[PDB]
């Protein structure tokens, strides 16, 4: 049927598409827009989380008197990121790079799913489709002010393989810089101990290390 | 070929895939989640808004310094209820008494895919020609809560069509443990529209009991072929 | 049984796109915003094309078992034509509102129908063994009453406007008024060299006779 | 040497200044007005919580482009209600009728500092020494309603000591013309608190009519 | 011990109000945009009186103890000139901004200082007893980036704007770039007929030579 | 007029001398009532709650009926030098947290005068300085909510600097934590004499950072 399947690699490196699954194009993972100050998402399970051509200012806007504006204002823009060590300060141009998650979309045989056990074991994949990954519960993110965003459970940008907990980073749209600041936050699902039912949630603060074994865990389907 | 369809009981009960789709699994109906005060949902026409495990506070979140909090703070969750009633008290419901009160849901496979039609009008919408009917339903658009915080359905998802009419249909919970009914939360339902008063200006009507969906657009969930 | 919905962008009804048939017509829904919330419909989802126009097509219940309509002060958004402000500038009523409303066509397509974008002034292409829907221009996102607004999907064929419009909706009151505003914002993709795409970005300002200079082109696609 | 205290009858009576102040002029209870979905309050305590003339919507807007826009938008007014509660159809008001809705208010002049202090008890606070009377009532802090957009009083300002508690003490209007009482609007008021229970859990609460303001910290109005 | 803050509008200093002394003089503050959250100064008051200018007068400090200047994005507003925007319509910055930024004056005064305001074209008398200091236009609120903004309180000579601007505020950023934008909003307390008071407020939209005729007059007092 | 001090500590402020002490309290920076923040200025005596709780308010609704600390609200105090907690704190251990603060009777009205500098600024010619600190000028939070100080209240100007000087108090769940997403904001120290260019953008680590905080002085007439 010709579905598109987007892998984000969370590294600088592009992600290959699955055996027999041709690319249509490669490129940078796009979180979400910010104009006036409201974000705009971008699906990761989607296409459109994929942009080829990067920039720290990919839009520009206009208002009714036939007049537009690029980079002159005080937007910014959200990207997935990689491993690549909590910056000094503000990084800039070139050195934004090793940065940016790259993705790949790929033309598919059928339509892939994501599934969420919310428990520590990984979910099953439906009875007839098989498996093409499984990763981590994202939920949603918030940044600058109260403005982030969230995925579909169902859409595979819900289960990204490597779990961060600053799975994302911030670009300053005309200062064409990125940085990661403190008011990031990512959400996920959580390892509910309980078999079906959890009537009252146990309050806790988890440091490095133990985190893992308290997100939720998923896969990614295909028939 | 596979394409997901979810419904939501919108009782305790476990609701039955249409006739012509199989049963994946089923699950609690996840309406929304708020956290650091921003609303997020799950189109309640995908498979998203079906869990398999319900929790006041289905999730965490981490921070910059790779530190975690789990209901910790002021966050909220919120699913479809059921007709069960809140107690007299009128305050917070509290561990197992809140299963009573939570929709359940069917993540089904359909052969075809699915779409949702609306006709704006007490009448129910045909389905298109080469389309069969799962369900019939209100025209559900979108809703809000806590801090006027909200989500809404694409009106071309079966999510945005609910099989029964509730003038609450979702409950609020919090990280703390409680769940409860607020007088600030409110649906929103499409409108019905008579063909002359499209560009006429619209006649405000403040409707009670008993005369509630007159005013509530009908849908139908179909499938291809 | 895949869906397509294309927008005019004028009063008359768009045709539907090459290989798709029919389903119905309708007018161009962009987004609703009650007690102050907005909620958009993706443009390339049958979710934005309704049957009745109103310019208040929703109502709210409460828990109290009372509903209101057009009883407070909500809105409702739609893709408008090249119909100009009256001289007054004043909100428009009435049956005087029928010549800037959009319209559009729900049609079914024999396969998965998505968006390209080049992010330059050229005509992306087609992925090898798509045919060609429509080409038109990278339209992401905006803002209006409050900054509230919403967006497209950029894998979306509401991502891909076929008439660029630097105020391409209009907005209407419960009361019954439709008008422009000032601050009626519309997002587009921006052209990036790849050369740039790691450079801080060259401000611009574009007056009428060049915004599109700077906008980015697309093509919808069909398998 | 000009200092000013305001006063809101919290019905259609216009209030009479307190003893020892002396009245400079009477209008209606604005609390707070939301242009462009944004909310801006007047602090009840000052005269800029009242206005000489009532309307839904009293501000206009203009832009750069010289074109300033009266009531051509969707914009609220919030103004102090009297005891008229909403018609049995509980529709939207509108015109004269709204007249009954709106609290009056009075500006007066007093000769020194006027402030107010809450006790956060049943027990109505005292004065300090040296400070006489000018009125007694309940503590309200805040509020929120369309968007939950609202604004609040300063604890120490006459605003914040309400003479009459009302569940509902502001009524909701528009630019259209039209004034109603919604659910989603809220009154927050300081809560009673006992010494030593102040560092330990909050008892939740529900309250309903009857026993509603026996649970509300009260203030007194005081000038020195 | 009483301040009072005066706003030329231009780039000459104002001069203080007679009865007053002047402190000192600086650039006119209308508000910050900090983490999107906006914060104002009341233009009655020294603090939207700054003695240096800057487009990022402020910077931000976490948890971690790290502060970050200039490096996001945020906003400063201030007051501005007559001085009229490039033809280009394109960013100002640098030295070019200075003519756009308005000047101010905090003063000494003997006695409080109000704002009273007609809600008509006519000038408000001073109440009995205090004296005219200076006549102006009734200034509300205001909205730029995100529909974020500001206001003024009704009772403070901040509410009471000399010369009606239809954009009287510039929007700088971080970057040190700033500029008039199309959203910007300015409110403005309209005139009302007092028979009209509980009518249906008329719908009007008011174009360049027309502005004024619904805009409430005001004037600032001094109790001396 | 009503001086407000506010300690930053556990212990209550003095009050200037020959200056009656009206009452002393907790530090009360906001409230958040539906996710929407409320704010007391720190130089003004509502600054100064008597009796502290972390839920210290309840709500109302037109149907008649009010609620006290059952949903989802919080409130935010200024905070000691206590150190920042590896968990939150609960009940009595939220004591050494909160800063404590008097309200006094005064002679004259106070005022904060800014530098914009990194020298402190002079009182107005017949002013008395009472104390001096940093311009401290707005803050964040939860989502973006938050508030800021009047620059010409003494609320604007606080003796201790820190990079979070208040505390998130959680209503109903009764602690008081420091999450991430907490900022303080404060006037920078400009070089030139009035109009400064193009900001040179910087990042600060705890050290370079005293430089870059603008001075204020709290002035009382006389
Ligand atoms: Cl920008
Ligand atoms: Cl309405
Ligand atoms: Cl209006
Ligand atoms: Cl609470
Ligand atoms: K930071
Ligand atoms: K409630
Ligand atoms: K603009
Ligand atoms: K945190």
């Amino acid at each position: 049927i010709g579905y598109l399947l987007v892998k984000h690699s969370q590294t600088d490196q592009e992600p290959m598409c699955p055996v027999g699954m041709n690319k249509l194009w490669s490129g940078y993972s796009l979180l979400y827009f910010e104009g006036q100050e409201k974000a705009h998402n971008q699906d990761l399970g989607l296409a459109g989380s994929c942009l080829a051509r990067f920039s720290t200012m990919p839009f520009l806007y206009c208002n009714p008197g036939d007049v537009c504006y690029y980079a002159s204002r005080n937007d910014k823009s959200y990207w997935l990121s990689t491993t690549a060590p909590l910056p000094m300060m503000p990084v800039a141009e070139e050195d934004i790079r090793p940065y940016i998650s790259r993705c790949s979309v790929c033309e598919a045989p059928a339509v892939a799913i994501a599934v969420h056990s919310q428990d520590v074991s990984i979910p099953h994949c439906p009875a007839g489709w098989r498996s093409l990954w499984i990763g981590y519960s994202f939920l949603m993110h918030t940044a600058a002010g109260d403005e982030g965003g969230g995925q579909s459970l169902v859409s595979p940008g819900s289960c990204l393989e490597d779990f961060r907990a600053t799975p994302f980073i911030e670009c300053n749209g005309a200062r064409g810089t990125c940085h990661y600041y403190a008011n990031k936050y990512s959400f996920w699902l959580t390892t509910i101990p309980e078999q079906s039912f959890q009537g009252t949630p146990s309050a806790d603060t988890l440091k490095a290390g133990l985190i893992r074994t308290h997100i939720s865990r998923c896969q990614v389907c295909m028939k | 070929h596979g394409f997901l369809v979810t419904r939501h009981s919108q009782t305790t009960d476990d609701p039955q895939c249409p006739p012509g789709t199989k049963i994946l699994y089923h699950g609690y109906s996840l309406l929304y989640v708020q956290g650091n005060e921003r609303a997020h949902g799950q189109d309640l026409g995908t498979a998203g808004s079906c869990l398999r495990k319900f929790s006041t506070m289905p999730f965490l979140f981490c921070n910059i310094n790779n530190v975690c909090n789990f209901a910790s703070r002021n966050d909220y969750s919120y699913w479809l209820s059921t007709p069960e009633p809140m107690p007299m008290s009128m305050a917070p419901i509290t561990g197992e008494n809140i299963r009573p009160f939570i929709s359940r849901c069917a993540v089904c496979e359909a052969p075809a895919m699915v779409m949702a039609v609306h006709s704006q009008t007490i009448q129910i919408p045909q389905c298109p020609t080469g389309w069969s009917s799962l369900w019939i339903g209100y025209s559900f658009v979108m809703h809000t809560s806590a801090g006027a915080e909200g989500s809404g359905q694409a009106l071309a998802s079966p999510g945005s069509c609910l099989e029964e009419f509730r003038s609450a249909p979702f409950i609020e919970c919090h990280g703390r443990g409680t769940c409860n009914y607020y007088a600030n939360a409110y649906s929103f339902w499409l409108a019905t529209i008579e063909r002359s008063e499209m560009f006429k200006k619209p006649t405000p009507s403040t409707l009670k009991a008993g005369e509630l969906r007159t005013h509530v657009s009908r849908c139908q969930v179909c499938m291809r072929r």
